[PDB]
Parts: structure tokens; C-alpha cells; sequence
């Protein structure tokens, strides 16, 4: 069978296809990177300080 | 008198005086909370 091959094995081809893929991963990181969560909307609109006030008498 | 105790008029000037700056220190924390909803508005 075709695929059934030693040359395919370490086809350069093939290694070609890796390395732009992966550079162009490398490329496009601080774009996968710009998703947006929620969670500090959450902890600004949730955290409460205490806002009572001390008084002795 | 008008008053039906004593006061202490030092420990008073000390409450007024605390309490005076928290409200204050407060008031600057509303304002800066204020700035994001009119912001937001």
C-alpha cells in the first residue's frame, strides 16, 4: 500500500506542514488569548466592605 | 440641667473626631465607586 512507506515516515513534506503550522500558532497566541470572562465584573459588583459605622454610645 | 447625665466632653471630642474622618474617608470611597457608574451611564 502507498501510505505503508519508510519515505513517509520522516517525509520532509510533512515536517514543512508542522513547523508553518505551529509558527503560525506561535503567531496567533495573543489573539486566542483575547476571550473575555465575567468574574471581576462579579467580584466589583458583589464585594461589599463592611459600611456600617462604630458607635460606643 | 437640659442634659440628664454627665458627659464627658474628651471622650466625645474623641468619637466626633474619628468618626469625622470615616465619614469623610466614606464619602471619597462613594465618589470613586460614583466615577465607574457615571462611566458606565
Amino acid at each position: 500500500l502507498i501510505p505503508v512507506s519508510l519515505v513517509d515516515l520522516i517525509n520532509i513534506n510533512i515536517i514543512f506542514y508542522i513547523l508553518l503550522l505551529y509558527t503560525l500558532l506561535l503567531f496567533f497566541i495573543p489573539l486566542f488569548l483575547a476571550s473575555i470572562n465575567y468574574t471581576y465584573h462579579y467580584i466589583y459588583k458583589y464585594y461589599n466592605y463592611n459600611y456600617n459605622f462604630i458607635n460606643n454610645n | 440641667p437640659p442634659l440628664p447625665f454627665t458627659p464627658d466632653v474628651l471622650q466625645l471630642q474623641l468619637e466626633h473626631n474619628v468618626l469625622k474622618g470615616e465619614l469623610i474617608d466614606r464619602l471619597r470611597a462613594l465618589e470613586y465607586t460614583i466615577v465607574t457608574e457615571q462611566l458606565q451611564a
